[PDB]
């Protein structure tokens, strides 16, 4: 199989191209050179060629897609009862799909996708010419020939994938931009997007300059917004970048966007993947990487002194946290000359405030053992996909034999097969990871075995850095050492760092973020945003050796941290340039400074992530404390936000200047030179979690997120739905996300399915409206969670959508049956219900694979040759899970919402989670397979055949007439024959019916929820805030038991099951919130938990809709109750388990 | 007073421990610094787990 | 246990006994470079 | 009747401490002078 | 049975007197080297 990837997932490399142009003598070279024109472009200039691709206008008949999208959105809105905005939504979609430029981009995306599909996973290796507009593609092995008229560019399949992904991202960007503009106060801004596209595509500067511009677009936009809307602190961030010099047109366009709306500028400027990715200059990039891993900014002696200072502050913070959490000092030994205050504080077991500014006093305090190193990592970390190298002897397997032979003139002594696994999961299966304490024993001593001292650096894909950034894949032993050290740091010491502890407790985190949002606008809390660039290639052994020693003594693991603290100096580093291999002298790499480097001062990116965080927090606390300013360090990565509170003595400007100077000075004494462009101060803009915040209100990522095993239609649609759901969870409007997702879903269906299905508007609509809940492809339509935050039953919503479709459009019920094609399972499958309470017992035909759990489990049980796995799978976990599910399926008031709860706190749930981790590893599933190429072809054929069928599944007439609540309960009764109760949640739309009170009649006043607006709302109000209002499975089980007893649920059988669950463990005895702060609640309810929150969200969504539809509210509006049958009284009688439990227990897990 | 005269020995031990650890830090870094670019072996710096 | 706390002290010293020795070898072979 | 045989090692301990410090400065100043 | 325990400790201490002076010259002649 050739050309496996269907999307850009690897860095763009050229060394292969250069090797094939001049070197190499394989048969494919003759064919390749034959099909190269005189004007052969370089691979580094591939984007200069794909920009010229033009397709004939309106080649794909996508009008059916337009009509289907219109109908789908109309149906969704009508179901939601927001009939005053369907006009806006479907008009926007039609305009988006009818624009000339937008349609051209969409057609280009479709052509790219079809060309990719026709060649990926092809056993053939010389696919003939393929026409793409004026280009004539041609594939050879993993190389591509692209010709337009006379110029050609010998590429790699990765380059073509990058071009295809660029076209796809531009399609997404344009569609989302039009839809978003249709729903804003300020009109369509699509023209600016098109203008930016044309301007950037018109850039003819060299490779490096063009990609510098593209990289700088976003930070320069931040600087532009910042320099205009700072009130307290100054700003010069925009000055550093050279955009206004290199590309004046882009600068003028960006300034125009800023003038229009800063939020819009941050919106559009955030796109960074919709522009062709660079080709890493591997020679220079690797040379720079290796040099940066061996440079000494600071003298080692000064670094060691500062390391001692950092050790002092680390001791201070740890002791403070330990005291605050246990009201007693940890075991410490006081050195001679210790200060009297320290003695008194230790004796009294308290923490005097004076220490906060006197960390130096802790230089005489040594912390003794407080825990033991957990040299037994849990499966959550071992079972992963991070590629690893088995040992040194496998280094020869990361290069091409032909390239090595040509470059040096000598063969490569590659053994017949790799001596060991290629990934962590394979290592675990093979039994390597069963005596970890012995595996890490060399680290304890301090002499890592020579066989485990090699590191391979890998370039990072989809990064706009021509020089490139490398992350490191490392030997199995070093990888396990890292895992153990990271777990220990994150579990035993990091929670005790008082100042740093308040950045991981979500409660404190959320409270701090809310306070920052409330105070940023008032001009009393500005933020400093440091973004280290050399952080990864930073820390030297000297700086961290003292803290490494203190940790070693703290965990009683002799020299376990110091060994990795000084390891890089004894390690061999190589660059995976598959066609630029290093020389091999005696079976080992030879240092040359470009491809190989034996011994460096740091272990590179990824390694010691947490320790570096601790050190950074330490020196930041030092820098800020000495100037006596309140601070709230907030950050985890190389970019950190420092929140500084106003001081009554001096204005924010002087405070910011002093803080920045101190940070410069102290980062200077760490070998972490901090430059101007990496730090900026602002009182209007700040960033956290890769998510901007302008004047407190978040900047939606509509244009960015919506622009984001073997492949299959189901997998692609699921990824689309998940991305759109994440965007909706962000500050993106639910309507923007929903419309964009509908458009994208229709495009995706158009790419795959044959014309017969596509040109069937009614069928296409029905397909888009049949969600997975009733059995069908994932769709953005059927998603109640888009508009809500809590758990919600999707079934009533799906039935409501189908009912509305039937009532409104010309689709007949027989067609719905044809598409839905209901197929009740022959026998109950209790495990599926337990692991997903709100699902019907139906055959999920479109699912990529069903019952595969036993296949993976069975494959793991055999062909293992391990010990941990053997004890982990003594008897089939799937069979026991089914047993437990059946056991829990004997509650006379069968309430799956609790069956899932009970099943959750059992060892079998953890075992199924581990199996899920195993299958998630694409290596395990491929190992289980016993190719995938035919599997996809068969899969595509089956679905294409399935819906082309004209067979019926089950007469749905009785299930699409009444309340979706009652209908859903009837459906569950039918599909399990047990009158399932306790999980159906009504649909807010049918439960109520919004009414404006302008025309309200006395009949409507009897019962409803009223919404009182303080003043008339407007589009401006939608973006400005107002004023109106392990063993832990034992504690959760205990609180569940306390919950039951408090409610007086005391059942002998349930008690026995719960006690068994205990003894097997060992124990024995925000989108709309801004408007929400603009209205007032109403508790004047008669009947009606969490569901009420959904009603409130719907009520305020009505106002959002009427405002966004060019309307205004003059009087309070009510929410009458329309469907009475959608109301019920719940008693929750008891969990009468009936038949006695038979699960027993595992006792092997944990 | 049979134990107080012993605790001061322990503190004397712990004081030496820091002395040894500082020696190790310095010596370890000297050797590591000269080991860059050479095939110098990675000598152990701690006897063994008990 | 009055004698155990000193018993543990012994082997704690024994760790130093060779902890230097392994430093002695590395320092000694450092001379051979010069 | 046994404390008399332990006061003679602590007095020697101090004598062995002063040597340890007496060489501490010697070793440290050697690192800086490099 | 402490008397034997003391003596074994005492000899181990005597292993510190000669070992150090067996490396005092070694480490200090490094200064003579530089
Ligand atoms: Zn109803």
């Amino acid at each position: 199989i050739n050309r496996t990837d269907q999307s850009l997932k690897n860095p763009l490399l050229g060394t292969e191209v250069s090797f094939c142009l001049k070197s190499s003598s394989l048969p494919h070279h003759v064919r390749a050179l034959g099909q190269i024109k005189a004007r052969n472009l370089a691979s580094c200039d591939y984007y200069l060629l794909f920009r010229q691709v033009v397709l004939p206008p309106e080649v794909y008949p996508i009008g059916v897609l337009i009509r289907a999208a219109e109908a789908i959105l109309t149906v969704i809105v009508s179901a939601w009862k927001l009939d005053h905005m369907t006009k806006t939504l479907y008009s926007s979609v039609r305009y988006a799909l009818t624009n000339p430029r937008v349609r051209a981009q969409l057609e280009l995306h479709i052509a790219y996708q079809r060309i990719v599909g026709q060649v990926s996973y092809s056993r053939e290796a010389d696919i003939g010419p393929k026409r793409l507009g004026n280009m004539s593609l041609q594939f050879i092995q993993s190389l591509v020939i692209a010709t337009i008229d006379t110029t050609s560019c010998l590429m790699t399949y990765n380059h073509f994938l990058a071009a295809a992904d660029t076209a796809k991202s531009r399609c997404h960007l344009l569609i989302a931009s039009v839809v978003q503009g249709a729903l804003w106060e300020q009109g369509s801004f699509l023209d600016h997007i098109i203008n930016m596209i044309d301007i950037i595509d018109s850039i003819n500067l060299p490779h490096d300059d063009y990609f510098t511009i593209i990289k700088s677009i976003f930070p320069y936009s931040q600087g532009l917004v910042m320099g205009r809307h700072n009130v307290s602190v100054s700003s010069d961030f925009a000055s550093v970048f050279a955009i206004p010099e290199l590309c004046p047109q882009l600068d003028s366009l960006l300034k125009k966007l800023l003038q229009l709306d800063p939020v819009l500028l941050l919106m559009v400027s955030s796109v960074q993947k919709s522009w062709y990715f660079p080709e890493i200059r591997m020679v220079d990039g690797s040379r720079e990487q290796l040099h940066k891993m061996r440079v000494e900014l600071e003298t080692p002696q000064a670094l060691l002194s500062y390391g001692h200072t950092l050790l002092s502050i680390f001791r201070a913070e740890f002791i403070k946290g330990y005291v605050s959490k246990n009201a007693k000092w940890p075991p410490v030994h006081l050195l001679p000359g210790c200060d009297k205050s320290i003695k008194n504080a230790r004796e009294l077991g308290r923490w005097s405030p004076a220490f906060d500014r006197r960390w130096q006093l802790f230089e005489k305090v040594v912390i003794l053992r407080i825990a033991d190193l957990d040299m037994d990592p849990d499966f959550n970390d071992i079972v992963s996909d991070k590629a690893i190298i088995s040992s040194r002897r496998d280094w020869v397997f990361e290069y091409n034999a032909a390239a090595f032979w040509k470059k040096y003139g000598e063969r490569l002594e590659r053994p017949p097969a790799r001596s060991g696994p290629s990934r962590l999961v394979n290592a675990l299966i093979d039994g390597r990871l069963d005596n970890i304490p012995a595996l890490l024993e060399p680290f304890y001593r301090g002499a890592v075995e020579f066989e485990d001292r090699l590191t391979v650096l890998v370039p990072k894909e989809k990064e706009l850095k021509v020089k490139g950034r490398f992350f490191s894949k490392q030997t199995l032993a070093i990888r396990i050492y890292q895992v153990v050290a990271e777990a220990a740091l994150k579990n035993e010491v990091m929670p005790y760092l008082k100042t740093h502890s308040m950045t991981m407790s979500s409660t404190a985190l959320t409270h701090l973020l809310n306070r920052l949002s409330h105070t940023i606008t008032k001009g009393d809390s500005f933020v400093i945003n440091l973004d280290y660039s050399s952080w990864c290639n930073g820390f030297r052994p000297e700086l961290q050796a003292p803290i490494c020693r203190q940790l070693d003594q703290m965990f009683n693991c002799g020299y376990f941290f110091r060994t990795g603290c000084t390891l890089p100096c004894f390690t061999t580093f190589i660059i995976q340039d598959r066609f630029n291999p290093p020389y091999s002298l005696s079976g080992e790499p030879v240092e040359d400074g470009v491809t190989c480097a034996v011994g460096t001062k740091t272990m590179g990116e990824g390694m010691r992530q947490k320790l570096w965080t601790i050190l950074t927090s330490c020196w930041e606390i030092i820098a800020l404390r000495e100037i006596n300013v309140t601070f709230n360090i907030l950050g985890q990565g190389d970019n950190q936000t420092i929140i500084i509170h106003k001081s009554a003595s001096q204005n924010n400007q002087l405070l910011a200047e002093r803080a920045l100077g101190a940070l410069y000075k102290h980062a200077r004494l760490a070998g972490h030179n901090l430059k101007v462009e990496e730090c900026w101060v602002s009182d209007c803009l700040y960033e956290y979690g890769k998510k901007l915040f302008f004047r407190g209100v978040p900047v939606p990522g509509c244009l960015k997120q919506l622009s984001r095993l073997f492949p299959n239609l189901y997998s692609k649609l699921a990824c689309l739905t998940s991305s759109c759901l994440s965007a909706a969870m962000a500050d993106t409007s639910p309507w923007v996300a929903l419309a964009t997702g509908v458009c994208l879903y229709l495009i995706e269906l158009y790419v795959e399915l044959p014309p017969a299905i596509i040109q069937d508007e009614s069928l296409l609509t029905t397909l888009c409206l049949v969600g997975p809940s009733i059995g069908g492809l994932p769709t953005p339509a059927t998603l109640p969670s888009v508009f809500f935050r809590g758990m919600s039953d999707p079934l009533p919503f799906q039935l409501a959508l189908l009912q509305t479709l039937i009532k409104t459009t010309g689709v007949t019920c027989s067609l719905v049956n044809r598409v839905v094609k209901l197929r009740i399972a022959p026998y109950p499958d209790w495990l599926s219900l337990v692991t997903d309470p709100t699902s019907l017992n139906i055959a999920q035909v479109y699912r990529p694979e069903r019952q595969i759990r036993r296949w993976i489990e069975e494959a793991i049980a055999t062909s293992s040759h391990s010990s941990r796995i053997a004890t982990f799978f003594q008897q089939p976990l799937t069979e026991m899970a089914q047993l437990l599910a059946r056991d829990l399926s004997t509650m006379m008031p069968l309430r799956p919402r609790d069956m899932s709860a009970l099943f959750a706190l059992s060892n079998v749930a953890y075992g199924l989670s581990i199996i899920d981790l195993f299958q998630k590893s694409s290596t395990v599933v491929s190992a289980s397979q016993a190719d995938v190429a035919l599997e996809s072809v068969r899969y595509k054929e089956s679905i294409i055949q399935g819906l082309l069928d004209t067979t019926e599944g089950y007469n749905m007439q009785p299930y699409l007439e009444g309340c979706t609540y009652l209908a859903a309960k009837q459906l569950r009764r039918l599909t399990w024959g047990r009158d399932l109760v306790g999980v159906t949640m009504p649909f807010v739309a049918e439960q109520f019916h919004p009414h404006s009170s302008v025309g309200a009649k006395a009949e409507l006043y009897l019962d409803a929820i009223i919404y009182c607006p303080q003043e008339t709302l407007r589009s401006h109000h939608l973006t400005t805030r107002g004023d109106q209002p392990a063993a832990n499975l034992v504690k959760d089980t205990l609180v569940l038991h306390q919950w039951y007893k408090v409610r007086k649920v005391t059942d002998p059988h349930l008690n026995t099951l719960m006690a068994r669950f205990l003894l097997e463990k060992g124990y024995t005895s925000g989108y709309v919130n801004i408007l929400s702060t603009w209205l007032r609640f109403s508790s004047d309810y008669l009947h009606s938990t969490i569901h009420f929150q959904h009603v409130f969200t719907y009520g305020c969504l009505y106002a959002d809709s009427v405002i966004r539809s060019g309307g205004v509210i003059s009087t309070p509006y009510l929410l009458s109750a329309s469907c009475k049958t959608c109301f019920e009284k719940i008693d929750s009688e008891e969990f009468v388990l009936a038949c006695e439990p038979q699960y027993r227990g595992a006792e092997w897990l944990i | 007073i049979l134990g107080e005269n012993i605790k001061i020995l322990d503190r004397s031990m712990k004081t030496m421990m820091e002395t040894m650890k500082l020696m190790m830090e310095k010596v370890d870094l000297l050797y590591a610094s000269t080991a860059v670019g050479t095939s110098a072996p990675m000598l152990p710096s701690h006897p063994a787990p008990p």
